[PDB]
């Protein structure tokens, strides 16, 4: 029947910075003439709710979408991954980084 | 303040509601096409108007937007395309009952019953039956009957309703600044914006009688033709001095002449190329049919269609209280939905209908880059046109036999060539003049040249002068021959099917030169040759973006709608009749009468 629960901004006086969310509900105004909280004759709303259905065809169906940015500040790393190990090996003379 | 900036966040903001707005509507009309009941009946309604209580105030909010300024090419024609009120510039109390005339003459045309006298109780409608009974018959009674009948019972009650119809439609041009009706259907052929191409709305005109005036000598060849296969057929009935009646051309106005092809059969010999058979001893289903229609749009270099068409889209066998509508349409949703509705069986001519409802799928998504309101070709004889090149290009015998549909052996000649033109011919070249004489009449009586007395008259004079057809019987002012025709009481333009043949020929031929072939047009085919394919796609991604006057410079050399190829089209056919109709004067007179 439609998911409306996604929303989108489409109308801002100016764009996002980096790394930046906006939750501002305010009556964007294209126009010269306030509006006090209303549309109106040139006053429209900022967000829009998707309308996607099964039926959209590729490029329109919902996409999750997960941005995974790293930081490094000059504290000591804590987000480090794989571990990978090689097997014991005794009674030979050999290199190892234990 | 700036008006043109403000206005892209208008557009923006209508469009984005538009789109799923009319997505969600012809949603709506395509389940209730798809499943005939009542349940899809109201919702579907629901949408419809409703759609409608959304399109009067963004037509209501174009009147506060100065269109008189703004240098975007692009936003100014948008917002003119919203800027047309419609019929919202009468008073209330006449767009009601203008209203409700066409309702009534949209009821009354469609519910057209008339009895024998001998059997009164035993009448017919426009729906096969009344239709049959001249479209497969070999007789001068009953069809001149069924002639009359039809023109006396629905010919003569929306006479009276076109007369206040037309004063009406006048009257909401000259509020919408037209002097009359025909520059509201010719203002769509004009372009006001890059120098050069500019047109207008009085040139149409002027040009069709320009481009129809080399056609004369080839149709007056084939009347000849026709004229003297009837009296072969019919003794003592069509005079040679005269010409042919209006109910013997095959149908009841005369728009086509394939029922009369059987009648005007040049060499019976040889038959004319069928497979069906073939294909049913191939074991070809209506999933074979549409994936042979695919490799003909793929090997040019047009791209495929996506998931969801074979799945969401009905394809074949209805069957029980599911009921479809079996007329073939293709849909185009939005939001990146394409849908075809039609009834597919075992036969070539299903297969053509499948090649036309390919094109225009992919004509529709081909534009799909276009906003919503841009969505829509340069004019109406664009669709048609791309729609009728691929079955021109998939009737060559070249394409059967390299499909595996025809024999390898095959021995094809002039005889059976001629005979396929003829066939074509009598299907397409034969509708131009009555297509011309429609449009031209309701044109010079929407301009009031005429008074209203001299309607009929005039009407059977040059019916009589160009397409060359006498009266079956006497007929008088108190009748009406053109409201006893569909696109004549519901205001549909009728110039939509001529153009578009003026330029398919066109398109055939530019293709056909992008075809690497040497030889007859109508055996060279576009078919593994991908030079066409991008040529082509030039005016298939464009839509209503760019003007019909640009448009056509991408694949033809010139940019004027001038009728070259038809000429060269039925070249051997042409050749034949010259060498065929030396003993029969060719032409017509108008003083002889059937009558008297």
């Amino acid at each position: 029947g439609g998911n409306y629960n996604y929303l989108y901004r489409l109308f801002r006086k100016s764009n996002l910075k980096p790394f930046e969310r906006d939750i501002s509900t305010e009556i964007y105004q294209a126009g010269s003439t306030p509006c006090n909280g209303v549309k109106g004759f040139n006053c429209y709303f900022p967000l829009q709710s998707y309308g996607f259905q099964p039926t959209y065809g590729v490029g329109y169906q919902p996409y999750r979408v997960v941005v995974l940015s790293f930081e490094l500040l000059h504290a000591p790393a804590t987000v480090c991954g794989p571990k990978k190990s090689t097997n014991l090996v005794k009674n030979k003379c050999v290199n190892f980084n234990f | 303040s700036t008006i043109e900036e403000q206005a892209k966040t208008f557009l923006d903001k209508f469009n984005h509601e538009a789109e799923d707005l009319f997505y969600q509507s012809s949603l709506a009309s395509w389940n209730y096409n798809t499943n005939i009941t009542e349940e899809n009946v109201q919702n579907m309604n629901n949408a419809g108007d409703k759609w409608s209580a959304f399109l009067k105030e963004q037509s209501t909010l174009a009147q506060m937007y100065p269109l008189q300024e703004i240098q975007n090419l692009t936003v100014k024609l948008q917002l003119q395309a919203l800027q047309q009120n419609g019929s919202s510039v009468l008073s209330e109390d006449k767009s009601k009952r203008l209203n409700t005339i066409l309702n009534t003459m949209s009821t009354i045309y469609s519910t057209g019953k008339v009895c024998n006298p001998d059997n009164p109780q035993e009448c017919l409608l426009l729906e096969p039956g009344l239709n049959e009974i001249m479209a497969n018959s070999l007789d001068y009674n009953e069809r001149l009957w069924a002639w009359e009948s039809w023109r006396s019972e629905v010919g003569k009650q929306l006479r009276p309703l076109y007369e206040e119809y037309v004063v009406l439609k006048n009257e909401m041009a000259r509020a919408n600044h037209y002097e009359d009706y025909g520059d509201y259907w010719r203002g769509d052929y004009e372009v006001n914006g890059v120098d050069g191409y500019d047109y207008s709305r009085g040139q149409l005109i002027e040009d069709v009688e320009h481009t129809f005036e080399e056609i004369k000598p080839l149709y007056e060849h084939l009347h000849a033709y026709v004229r003297a296969k009837l009296m072969n057929a019919y003794p003592s009935y069509i005079s040679p001095i005269g010409c042919l009646p209006a109910h013997l051309l095959g149908d009841m106005w005369g728009r086509f002449w394939t029922n009369l092809y059987s009648l005007t059969v040049p060499f019976g010999q040889k038959p004319n190329i069928d497979v069906t058979d073939a294909m049913v001893d191939q074991a070809w289903d209506a999933q074979r049919i549409f994936k042979e229609a695919e490799k003909f749009f793929v090997s040019v270099g047009l791209p495929n269609m996506t998931q969801g068409f074979w799945e969401n889209s009905m394809l074949t066998d209805p069957g029980n209280v599911q009921k479809a509508v079996c007329h073939p349409t293709a849909w185009d949703l939005g939001k990146g939905d394409f849908r075809i509705l039609m009834c597919t069986k075992v036969t070539m001519d299903d297969f053509l209908t499948a090649h036309h409802e390919m094109g225009h799928i992919q004509y529709d998504m081909a534009y799909a880059a276009q906003p919503f309101l841009l969505r829509n070709g340069a004019n109406e004889g664009f669709h048609e046109a791309v729609g009728e090149i691929m079955s021109l290009s998939a009737a060559t015998p070249k394409h059967l036999k390299s499909i595996g549909l025809l024999s390898p052996d095959f021995q094809e000649d002039n005889e059976t060539e001629i005979n396929f033109l003829l066939k074509q011919a009598l299907t397409i070249v034969g509708t131009l003049p009555f297509t011309y004489m429609l449009e031209k009449w309701r044109w010079m009586v929407f301009k009031g040249e005429i008074p209203k007395d001299q309607w009929m008259k005039k009407w059977w004079e040059m019916k009589r002068e160009i397409v060359g057809v006498v009266e079956p019987v006497p007929h008088d002012e108190t009748y009406c021959d053109p409201a006893s025709l569909f696109h004549v009481s519901n205001d549909y333009s009728f110039i939509r099917y001529y153009t578009r043949t003026l330029y398919q020929f066109q398109f055939q031929e530019a293709l056909c030169q992008a075809a690497k072939h040497e030889g007859p047009l109508h055996k060279c085919d576009i078919s593994n040759s991908t030079e066409a394919g991008q040529k082509l796609f030039n005016m298939l991604r464009l839509g209503k973006s760019e003007p019909w006057t640009l448009a056509l410079e991408n694949v033809v050399g010139a940019k004027n709608m001038n009728v070259r190829p038809l000429l060269n089209y039925f070249e051997p056919l042409f050749t034949w009749l010259k060498d065929q109709n030396k003993n029969s004067f060719v032409g017509w007179s108008t003083d002889w009468s059937p009558y008297a």
